[PDB]
C-alpha cells in the first residue's frame, strides 16, 4: 500500500 | 536578543525548500485537465494532486523529516497534506478578489468554482475566512514557511509512532518562530499566538474537508475523476 | 439468400450502440490533459480512459451482454477492452498519414507520440500494420460493429464462467456477420476469413500491450499518471 | 474491488 508515497519519499 | 546560527540555518533551509517547491509562474497549470465553469472536479483534482507532490518535496527538505521512519513520514503527510495546501494557497489568494489568482483568468478560483468540485459552503465559508484572516497577518516568508513546517511536524496526528521525536522537531521550529517574530517582526507581540490559532482553524478545516471528501470518494462516478496520488493521500488506508 | 428479421435487428441495435458511443466530432478531447511532444502519457491515459467508458457503454447495448453475470461482464471487459479500443480506433486512422487523426493537429497521434507514452516498436509496429490492413478491408459500418461485438463476446478469455452462454451469443453474431457479408458485401467471399484473422492479430497485440503496461504499472512515477478507471480495467485484480 | 466498473455497468 501507499506505493506512490513510498516512491515520492525516495 | 537575537537569533542563533542554528536557528537561522533552519530558516535558510526552510525558505530554500519552499522556493524550490512553489513556482510563482504557475506555468505547470496548463498541463492540468482544463477548468470548466461537477464541472471543476477534474481541474481541481489535478491541482491538488500536483500540490501534494510539492508538499512531499517541501517535507523532504525540513530538517529531520527524512530521518523519521517511512510510516511516520506517510502518517504526517496523510493527515497534514490538505492543511499545508490550504496554508500554501494563501500565497495566490487576493483580498481584493476574495479568490486565488494563479497567473491567468482560467486559473483564477472563486468560491463558486469549488462548489462545482463537490464541496459546500460548510467548508468553503470557513476556508475563505481562514485565507483572509491569514492574509491580514502579513506574514514574512520566513514565518510562512515556519508555519508550514510546524503544521507538518505535529505529533498529535493519527498514525504517528515516534511522538517524542516529532515533538522535539516541532518544538525547535516553534522556538525559531517565536524568536524570529520577537527580533525581526516589528509589532509582532501578538503574532505568534495568532499563528497558533490558525493551526487550530486548519484542524477544523481538515475535519470538514475529510467529511466532504468521503462523499466524493464513495461515489465512483466522482472518485474516478480523482488522481491515484489523491486517492492514496486522502484515502483511509493505514500502514 | 437474404438476412432474417432477427439478424437485422441485431445489426440495427449494434449500429445504434456504436453511433451513441463514438463521437465523430472528438470535441470531448479538449478535456483531456493536453498532449506534449513520458511526455504523452497523461494525454494518452486520458484518451484511453475516456475510450474505456465508451466501450462499456457499447457493451451494455450488445444484445444479451447485460444479462450475463456482473463478473462475466467484468471479465470480458478487462480482457477485451484494449482490443476494442484498437479496433474502434481504426475509424480515425488514415492510410495517407499512417496515423490517427481526431479533428485537430493537437489530437493527431503518430507512432512517435505513443513512444512518448512508454511503449516500444515491439508493440507499435504490429499495431500500425494491423490498422493499415484493417483499413484496407474497407469494412461496412455493419461489419465493423459486428466485429467489435464478436471480439467482446469471446468465451476464450480468462475469468469467464458462463462459457456456454457467451459462446452462443458470439455464435449468433458470427452467423449474422457471415450472412451480411455474403448478401450485402459485393466481392466479400474472402472477407469473413480475413476479419477472423484480425481477431487473432488483436490477441497478439493484447499480449504485447499487457507486457508493456506492466512496466508502466510497476513504476509509481508512471502509474500515478494513469486514471483510476485505467488502473482498474488493465489491472490484475480478479473477481 | 472493481468499484468503478460495477458503477459503470449499472
Ligand atoms: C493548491 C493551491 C492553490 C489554491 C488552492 C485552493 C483554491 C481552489 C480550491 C482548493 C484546492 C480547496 C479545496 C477544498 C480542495 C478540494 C480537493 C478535493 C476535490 C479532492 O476534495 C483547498 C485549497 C483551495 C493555488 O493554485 C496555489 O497557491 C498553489 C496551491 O498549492
Ligand atoms: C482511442 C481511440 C483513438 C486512437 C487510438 C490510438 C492512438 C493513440 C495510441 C493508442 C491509444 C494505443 C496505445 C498502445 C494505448 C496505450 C495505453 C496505456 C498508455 C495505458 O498503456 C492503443 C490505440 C491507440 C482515437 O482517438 C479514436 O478512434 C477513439 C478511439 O477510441
Amino acid at each position: 500500500k501507499h506505493k506512490i508515497l513510498h516512491r515520492l519519499l525516495q | 536578543h537575537m537569533l542563533s546560527d542554528e536557528q537561522m540555518q533552519i530558516i535558510n533551509s526552510l525558505v530554500e525548500a519552499h522556493h524550490k517547491t512553489y513556482d510563482d509562474s504557475y506555468s505547470d497549470f496548463v498541463r492540468f485537465r482544463p477548468p470548466v465553469r461537477l464541472s471543476m472536479l477534474p481541474h481541481l483534482a489535478d491541482l491538488v494532486s500536483y500540490s501534494i507532490q510539492k508538499v512531499i518535496g517541501f517535507a523532504k527538505m525540513i530538517p529531520g523529516f527524512r530521518d523519521l521512519t517511512a510510516e511516520d513520514q506517510i502518517a504526517l503527510l496523510k493527515s497534514s497534506a490538505i492543511e499545508i495546501i490550504m496554508l500554501r494557497s494563501n500565497q495566490s489568494f487576493s483580498l481584493e478578489d476574495m479568490s486565488w489568482s494563479c497567473g491567468g483568468p482560467d486559473f483564477k478560483y472563486c468560491i463558486n468554482d469549488v462548489t462545482k468540485a463537490g464541496h459546500t459552503l460548510e467548508l468553503l465559508e470557513p476556508l475563505v475566512k481562514f485565507q483572509v484572516g491569514l492574509k491580514k497577518l502579513k506574514l514574512h516568508e520566513e514565518e510562512h514557511v515556519l508555519l508550514m513546517a510546524i503544521c507538518l511536524l505535529s505529533p498529535d496526528r493519527p498514525g504517528v509512532q515516534d511522538h517524542v521525536r516529532i515533538e522535539a522537531l516541532q518544538d525547535r521550529l516553534c522556538d525559531v518562530l517565536q524568536a524570529y517574530i520577537r527580533i525581526q517582526h516589528p509589532g509582532g507581540r501578538l503574532l505568534y499566538a495568532k499563528m497558533i490559532q490558525k493551526l487550530a482553524d486548519l484542524r477544523s478545516l481538515n475535519e470538514e474537508h475529510s467529511k466532504q471528501y468521503r462523499s466524493l470518494s464513495f461515489q465512483p462516478e466522482h472518485s474516478m475523476q480523482l488522481t491515484p496520488l489523491v486517492l492514496e493521500v486522502f484515502g483511509s488506508e493505514v500502514s
